[PDB]
């Protein structure tokens, strides 16, 4: 039963920047690719009623979830505090991702970084927000 | 501690016309003033490997370089040696830059806000808007000021080219002539500076150390000559007063003779002795 | 200022490692004194970045590279691609470098010392993102421990002539402890010392108020601008250098005459580029 903004299931993740690029691990780092059609860009996302947060896992991997490093890399790793995601929707199926964790006492967010708005070959990385204007830090999650 | 202590005016790369200026607890972005408004001091701390920027406003005289976490705001705050106002100075090699990052948390660097005239922090890109030219303050003063130069004797006379053929150079009543005004030029390389006489396009001040003592202007088309440049060397508790070496011997000083101030009166250089007749006001022309 | 220039590159968090390529692999390793750990700095001013380029002999293209997106740095054919571009950041103060990539300048080089190897990091305050970056020949010779022969007979060696003869002359190899000298770089000077290693501060020394001599002195002559000397690389060898003063620096080291017999005096002499002024300087075997 739904009880938020945001219903739990299987959805593509991508960057504004490009709407022909997906979500998926590349080795030990996340990044956006090419339309695989596959399940490694397939995400699980699901509400946690107590943190009132979301844990997101790979449909290829669903014992893996979306997490932090201690480089400041977003990661696939096993369930812990790192893995719980607090999304502010700014519009339709645009998201800010901050980490649930105040992280150096900051509000921490996905980033991705463009070069004149391509993100080829960028590692998706966890950095500080500070508003809801940040286009490196918007992303968007389609049901599929 | 080649930076410690020092006071230094901080410019943007993306507007080099743009400084750091502090009144009352804020920092904006600002033209070039030449004064106490656009300078700091920098502060090693050793351990931290770190830097506070002082400003040194002179009604508050505890104000540092402060970054209002968490959010992304620069103020001016009251010294408290807290980490949010301790800053890495990361030198761009080859850009002449430095990047500038917060102590407190290194993902966070200045940025300038070219539009708002303000500064924030930002996460890193490849933009000449995080990257700040950091420079000596009497150097950030003088280089490319045009001026005109008076001995403390005579506050009312100047050193000046005689006339476009003419390249002696004299003591003379201020007539707010071209020949009495002088556009400063730093060279990096020899760290000094050129004298550049208005009156003419490539005419720098120089000793003509082949004619003993004797100072005149002389075409900057002659590239090897040291005696070319001179070392302007602040006096203490002035604002305006220089004593000015020349770089091929330094013990050279920019002299008036006998301490005359009579009209005519001949510039030269002299051993140093720190006396009035080798102390000079250079100063905006009126 | 940068560009062009052979460096080595060590790690703030262990000194003793060093960036060293083989067959594409970038790995941390104890110090070589060869090509091995030397790269060449290229600077991109339009980028206002640098290509990291191995000195390596047998494939002469191969540049430090980020395998974006992944944590792994290799050495790569340059193909002049953004990952394959670096910013040099001088910590000032602490004469230390972050190495950030071009590509995605939030990201700079982090010395995995346990693994040996290189990784990617946002920045912080730690060791493991500080870098050494030194001219390769500073790099070799700062505290290395040496003989010196004249190149005219490599079985010679320049000597003290014992604890209390401070005369310096020529003479046979025999591993006496007179016979080799620590070279000790001096950063504000931007010049040398040579240590002799049966003294504890006995430094070579030029007595120009005996006109040509040189000979051992103390260092307690705390300003002493001959107690200090420049190494030039000789063009095309390993290990040959000239050795010059620091206060007339065309007053080169000097092997009397040419003369490689025992006890044949160590001098000055104005600089001539020829053999009697060549040397090289070894790890004494
Ligand atoms: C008329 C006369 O010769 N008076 C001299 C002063 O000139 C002289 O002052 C010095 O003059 C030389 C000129 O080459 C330099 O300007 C020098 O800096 C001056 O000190 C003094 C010396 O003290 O003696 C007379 O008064
Ligand atoms: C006995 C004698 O003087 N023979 C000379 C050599 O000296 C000379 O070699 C030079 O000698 C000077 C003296 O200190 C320098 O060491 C110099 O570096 C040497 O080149 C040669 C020159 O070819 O000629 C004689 O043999």
């Amino acid at each position: 039963v739904e009880r938020t903004f945001l219903p739990n299931g299987n959805y593509n993740i991508k960057s504004i920047f490009s709407g022909s690029l997906y979500l998926n691990p590349v080795s030990k780092s996340l990044t956006f690719s090419n339309e695989s059609s596959a399940n490694n860009q397939k995400w699980n996302v699901e509400y946690m009623a107590e943190n009132r947060c979301f844990k997101i896992s790979n449909v290829a991997e669903p014992n893996k979830y979306l997490s932090y490093d201690n480089f400041g890399f977003i990661s696939l790793d096993s369930l812990s505090n790192r893995c719980y995601w607090f999304p502010i929707k700014i519009a339709v199926n645009t998201y800010i991702m901050l980490s649930l964790n105040k992280v150096n006492e900051l509000d921490y967010a996905w980033d991705i970084y463009d070069t004149n708005e391509n993100i080829l070959s960028q590692p998706l990385l966890l950095l500080p927000n500070f508003d809801i204007y940040n286009s490196n830090q918007m992303f968007k999650l389609e049901k599929i | 501690n080649s930076l410690n202590d020092k006071i230094v005016t901080i410019s943007c790369k993306a507007d080099t016309n743009l400084f750091f200026y502090q009144v009352a607890g804020n920092v904006s972005l600002f033209q070039q003033t030449r004064n106490y408004l656009e300078r700091w001091r920098l502060i090693y701390d050793s351990n931290k490997a770190a830097y506070k920027i002082k400003s040194m406003d002179i009604h508050n005289t505890n104000l540092v370089l402060t970054w209002n976490a968490p959010t992304h705001n620069i103020s001016t705050q009251q010294d408290s040696n807290a980490d949010n106002q301790y800053w890495l100075l990361l030198k761009d090699i080859g850009n002449n830059s430095f990047i500038i990052a917060s102590y407190k948390n290194p993902n966070l660097v200045l940025y300038a806000d070219t539009v708002a005239r303000n500064l924030k922090l930002s996460t890193l890109n490849n933009s000449n808007y995080i990257k700040f030219i950091i420079e000596d303050y009497i150097i950030s003063d003088l280089n490319n000021f045009t001026c005109k130069i008076s001995p403390i004797l005579d506050l009312n006379k100047v050193v000046q080219q005689v006339d476009v053929t003419n390249l002696n150079v004299n003591l003379y009543t201020w007539d707010y002539g071209r020949n009495q005004k002088w556009t400063i030029r730093y060279n990096e390389e020899k760290a000094a500076y050129q004298f550049f006489n208005t009156i003419l396009s490539n005419g720098v001040l120089t000793w003509i150390f082949s004619n003993g003592n004797t100072v005149r202007v002389s075409s900057s088309n002659d590239q090897n000559n040291d005696a070319q440049y001179w070392l302007i060397n602040p006096v203490s508790d002035t604002d305006e007063t220089y004593t000015i070496t020349n770089l091929r011997d330094t013990t050279k000083a920019l002299d008036l003779y006998g301490g005359q101030t009579a009209n005519g009166t001949a510039i030269q250089v002299f051993n140093y002795h720190g006396d009035d007749n080798q102390k000079w006001n250079i100063r905006n022309p009126p």
